């Protein structure tokens, strides 16, 4: 009316400033994907030339001389052919074949069930002017190659995971298995020890009662945004664990922790950048807590030897 | 400066235009996006990569077709598991299984026995890189049943000019024996048969101490040589050793290949030598050592 | 309340829709552009500033009461 009317025009000044910053923060994008769309006629390339010894896997790799990390070529079975692999040989004693790494976001891992199933992402790359790849790239080495190297004989699983800060913890699962396809990949863990917490076995250290127990990952299956196989028995196709974009996990109702998760950049992120809300990303509640994205995260197995 | 309030009537639906607007952009935008998304989920591509065509070996593979050089999974009839190898295929249709490459010293032949066993370096398929198949793995190949196999030992100085020794009958025997070298005769070759001794002067014996058929194979944590003290050792190196030896492939790569007695704190003559070619203080500049079945050597 | 102040209501929620909206669109395109690293002859080096998005956000929620 008198006054009151004076809100009105100080108003639409305001809203005419942002929809018309917006429309430009639009412009901004839509040059940023053009250009990116151009940059993907080709792609990305590798000459990865492979190391002489071979073996099961990269244990009996290390035990057989192969001592640097690097790109090997392993055949667990006689039955299936040989594939690329990176090998840990240092990180305490050696012989840790990678089966998940996650350090720079070059990767999508929001895939769908049979992507997860195959593996995905790039295995190695080359070195600083090196005819052999010694570095890993970040990848998911596929659910049907891991559950047959876990079933091979007992296996251990070590998880590496590091802030933005510089801080690093380690998890360590001194039985680690993963089923085959017509069991879910469902996966069981145990004889855990380290100091980025056991998100896998308790649940998140955050929560109490039946929330600390929902979060618990060992004895989940496995899900993708495009196969719900979790803990979340309805019909609300509003409340899966795994949404669009999201990765794929062992999640039940829904995650302590998610070394799948998407990449995001610095560390702390919202619930308002988050695609659903729903906090995604390299995820390991009992450590950094529940809106954390690590920087590095890995997943590697090694035989069990007591 | 506050306008009439008869235009927040057009002002306002002013807004509304370039909101929906917005949100139009903002969905084509969310398509691109999808599309964008497509493009990105194939990995880098390897410009290395492995033929699918198989046999007992690269000969047995380029008669099943293969024509050109590159990694190749090979499975002599007693093996277990397949391993890859590098075959080198010539218009003449020959497979050669390369097991010993030298070029450029970026790879360390002072291994331990089972390194030498199991094999080291990389593999490539411009055979640009250097390497050691495998005891084992040389064993198996030519050792399958009744098929003669054939030797050929290509040399290169630092001068582009090359040469090669052949040996009929290449045979390496099991662990059991230590890997033990044979052959039937030097099969020519203007590299010189260094393998049958050489004459230095040091000694009356020399021809006897450097001899190489029938030599079992050597490291420095397995002494097998016909020396009270270590070949391998000496010369940092794997091979079959005698007291100690006339040629020798897998020796210190002295970039060069004109090395001296002034080079060791022993003085030790461990380069990548051939006595019948060149001086026994001239490494090679490039080895290569490649085997295939002997009916096939012309 | 009236025509116009209604009019005003619902643009306030729907600006502070669209601007929560834009702000996951940014995230969600750079951390896919990031993720072209992996598959493309390169990657669109770029840096998102999320607090243009925090100030006309809170910008808003002071202007609308
Ligand atoms: C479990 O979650 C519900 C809803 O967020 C909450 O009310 C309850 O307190 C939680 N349980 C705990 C940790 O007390
Ligand atoms: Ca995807
Ligand atoms: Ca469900
Ligand atoms: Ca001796």
């Amino acid at each position: 009316d008198e006054t009151v009317n004076s809100n009105i025009p100080t108003n639409l000044r305001v809203l005419r400033s942002i929809l018309e910053n917006l429309r430009s923060k639009i412009q901004k994008l839509e040059s940023d994907v053009s250009a990116q769309m151009e940059y993907c006629r080709t792609p990305c390339t590798v000459s990865c030339n492979i190391p002489v010894v071979s073996g099961k896997e990269c244990e009996e790799i290390i035990r057989k001389g192969g001592e640097t990390s690097e790109m090997y070529l392993i055949q667990p079975d006689s039955s299936v052919k040989p594939y690329r692999v990176y090998c840990d040989m240092n990180t305490e004693n050696g012989g840790w074949t990678v089966i998940q790494n996650r350090q720079d976001g070059s990767v999508d891992f929001g895939r769908k069930w049979d992507p997860y199933k195959q593996g995905f992402g790039n295995v190695a790359t080359n070195t600083d002017g090196k005819n052999y790849c010694g570095l890993p790239g970040e990848y998911w080495l596929g659910n049907d190659k891991i559950s047959q190297l876990t079933r091979m004989g007992p296996t251990e699983l070590l998880i590496e995971m590091e802030d933005w800060k510089g801080d690093k913890v380690k998890a360590h699962y001194g039985g680690f298995t993963v089923q085959n396809e017509a069991n879910k990949y469902q996966i069981s863990v145990n004889k855990y020890r380290g100091t980025a917490g056991n998100a896998l076995m308790d649940g998140a250290s955050q929560l109490m009662g039946e929330n600390r127990t929902m979060t618990i990952h060992n004895g989940m299956f496995f899900s993708t945004y495009d196969r719900d196989n979790d803990g979340w028995l309805t019909s609300d196709p509003r409340k899966q664990c795994s949404k669009e974009a999201g990765g794929g996990w062992w999640y039940n109702r829904c995650h302590a922790a998610n070394p799948n998760g998407r990449y995001y950049w610095g560390g702390q992120y919202t619930w308002d950048m988050a695609k659903h809300g729903t906090d995604d990303g390299v995820v390991w509640m009992n450590w950094k807590g529940s809106w954390y994205s690590m920087r590095k995260m890995s997943m590697k197995i090694r035989p069990f030897f007591p | 400066y506050e306008a009439s309030i008869l235009t927040h009537d057009s002002s306002i639906r002013y807004l509304q235009e370039i909101y929906n607007s917005n949100n139009q952009k903002i969905v084509n935008l969310k398509e691109k996006v999808a599309q964008l998304e497509a493009q990105c989920q194939e990995p880098c591509k390897d410009t290395v990569q492995i033929h699918d065509i198989t046999g007992k070996d690269c000969q047995d593979i380029a008669n099943k077709g293969a024509k050109q050089s590159g990694l190749y999974f090979i499975k002599p009839l007693k093996a277990n598991q397949q391993f890859l190898v590098y075959c080198e295929i010539d218009g003449s249709g020959n497979g050669w299984t390369v097991f010993q490459k030298r070029l450029d010293g970026s790879v360390d032949f002072k291994k331990n026995w089972i390194q030498y066993k199991e094999g080291f370096g990389h593999l490539s398929p411009t055979g640009t890189t250097e390497f050691w198949l495998g005891n084992e793995k040389i064993h198996l190949i030519s050792t399958q049943s009744a098929i003669p196999y054939a030797l050929r030992v290509e040399l290169e100085d630092w001068n582009g000019r090359t040469s090669t020794a052949d040996y009929a009958m290449f045979k390496v025997g099991p662990e059991a024996d230590k890997y033990r070298l044979t052959y039937a005769y030097f099969a020519g070759g203007d590299a010189g048969d260094a393998f049958d001794g050489f004459d230095f002067g040091d000694d009356p014996s020399d021809k006897f101490f450097t001899s190489h058929n029938g030599m079992q194979f050597s490291t420095w944590d397995n002494d097998n040589d016909k020396f009270e003290g270590n070949c391998a050792e000496q010369d940092g190196s794997g091979w079959w050793m005698n007291k100690c030896h006339a040629g020798h492939l897998n020796g210190v790569y002295y970039q060069g290949g004109t090395y001296s007695k002034a080079s060791t704190p022993n003085g030790y003559d461990n380069g990548i030598i051939w006595a019948t070619w060149k001086t026994r203080w001239y490494s090679m500049k490039k080895t290569t050592m490649k085997i295939i079945p002997f009916n096939r050597l012309t | 309340v009236i025509e116009k102040v209604q009019h005003i209501q619902l643009l306030q929620k729907n600006v502070r829709a669209q601007l929560v909206d834009m702000k996951r669109l940014e995230v969600d395109i750079d951390i896919k552009i990031r993720s072209c690293r992996g598959s493309c002859s390169r990657a669109l080096a770029r840096e998102v500033d999320l607090k243009d998005y925090e100030d006309q956000q809170k910008q808003l929620e002071q202007v609308i009461a």
